[PDB]
């Protein structure tokens, strides 16, 4: 698919993603904090449609992600991210998508998620996260 | 080095590209 | 802590 | 004077400042790199005029600041930054301003300047720098 | 705030 | 179990762990690098015996861990780390233990594991990792 | 990259 | 002179240096903190004698260095560090040595000094500092 790399910022304000309970995660877009002001990251969209939109608005800066988890698996012969769950110090958002396949989870004891990168074709093929103090 | 700042990066999860 | 990233800061130089 | 804080970025692409060789540094503005794209920082202007403009365009990312030096001292009753010199891995820019007073210098063996904060009234009162790997 | 250096820490994995 | 926290160092030179093919991971000790000098971490031992010892000697500094993975599961009513696998830029060490339960994995694109903390009773209850550039 | 951790270093001050 | 590099640690607990009222700084040695335990750094000694020793015992971890300043100048044909002053959040230690020549100062708004490196012959030729969050 089409690779993307948002880079690192100073925090996360909002996350917008879409999914399909029969396939995987589709679109992914984040509104970051850039030194106290909102910064709208590019919208990384799937090549197809039919996904259910989801908006995660965090109460920045008191609320922040403490754990990201989800599932990866095969869909149409491709290994992709099928589900995502975001747990903050105030609430748990998700799971969004199909909770089937191989789970993964990244609990953060000290530090913050400040950026995302990955690739999206029909679905989110893979993603990585920038971490900072 | 280069003039580009760096940060820790974890992943990727999903398709194995590394 | 908070949801805001930290960075090393040196200074200031000039007036107190 | 009026305080300012640009915050932290990915690197430095251009520095625009003004100075008066017989007094001190006046205006200060930085064009930062924000994950591969230029980010125009706010122009921090002196309350008075009569300054000589200077544009420092760096060959980002192969060229970067390795040392910042200058002088502080009185201009009338105010202690301000009278002069600044920027030394990169490729050239030396400056000195700009009064090269007399109390010297200061920040050589960097490992790391990068990724942001500026300070205060400007008639002249640059003081400034600090954000450092990162 | 403190005189102790800090580092990013991920985990834990295992018993909660 | 008994909690431990090695803290953060400059790198990793060797990992000494023990495991049992039918239960989980037992003893855990790391020889870190401390500014170019080997630093022997405290040996965190299981309260019981019968484990098979393994010594992972890395070709420091050219060889480093790029991914840590494993499984967490129930053993005698306790949720513990049942298996561990260490993948470096040169080889794959493991899996050691039993690959049954819930998998977890931490791939690193940029950065290094520089320390460990956790708890060990009969087996490795849980563990966390310090990351740094 | 190598397996050796890095930190910001400022200086040197004194002789060149 | 003889170069030295202590590397980076978790913090600083005690600094022992010596100076001569007519020349410059001689010996330099630091007791660092390494993940909560004192770690005695190598004593970097001058080739000659006749210095006055000084012990700076910090109330770690509540007390930490916020600014290092001093003077560099020519002594018998060599440019060396003639004086040093350490300011913590609790008090000022120094100046020690000769306050003449070219001043330098490193105030820290955010971060910590976690290591030292440099060179010492008859006197302290030069030094750099490791900084971290
Ligand atoms: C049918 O193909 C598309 O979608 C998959 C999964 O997203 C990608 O791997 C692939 O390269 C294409 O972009
Ligand atoms: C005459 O006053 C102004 O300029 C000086 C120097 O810049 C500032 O310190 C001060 O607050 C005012 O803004
Ligand atoms: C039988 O108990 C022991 O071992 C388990 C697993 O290691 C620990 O959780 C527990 O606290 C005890 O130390
Ligand atoms: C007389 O020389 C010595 O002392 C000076 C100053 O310390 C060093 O620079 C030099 O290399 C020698 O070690």
């Amino acid at each position: 698919g089409k690779a993307f790399d948002d880079g690192a910022f100073t925090g996360i304000r909002e996350i917008n993603l879409s999914y399909n309970k029969e396939t995987a995660i589709g679109d992914f877009q984040v509104v970051y904090d850039l030194n106290g002001s909102p910064y709208v990251g590019q919208n990384h969209k799937s090549f197809i449609t039919g996904f259910t939109p989801v908006k995660i608005s965090l109460d920045f800066p008191s609320e922040y992600i403490m754990e990201v988890s989800g599932y990866t698996g095969n869909v149409s012969g491709y290994v992709v991210v099928r589900s995502l769950t975001f747990k903050t110090n105030k609430k748990t958002y998700g799971p969004y998508g199909v909770t089937s396949g191989t789970p993964f989870n990244l609990p953060i004891e000290n530090g913050l998620i400040v950026g995302f990168k990955g690739s999206i074709g029909y679905w989110l093929d893979y993603f990585s996260m920038y971490l900072s103090l | 080095q280069s003039g580009i700042s760096q940060t820790v990066i974890v992943g990727p999860w999903g398709a194995k590209s590394a």
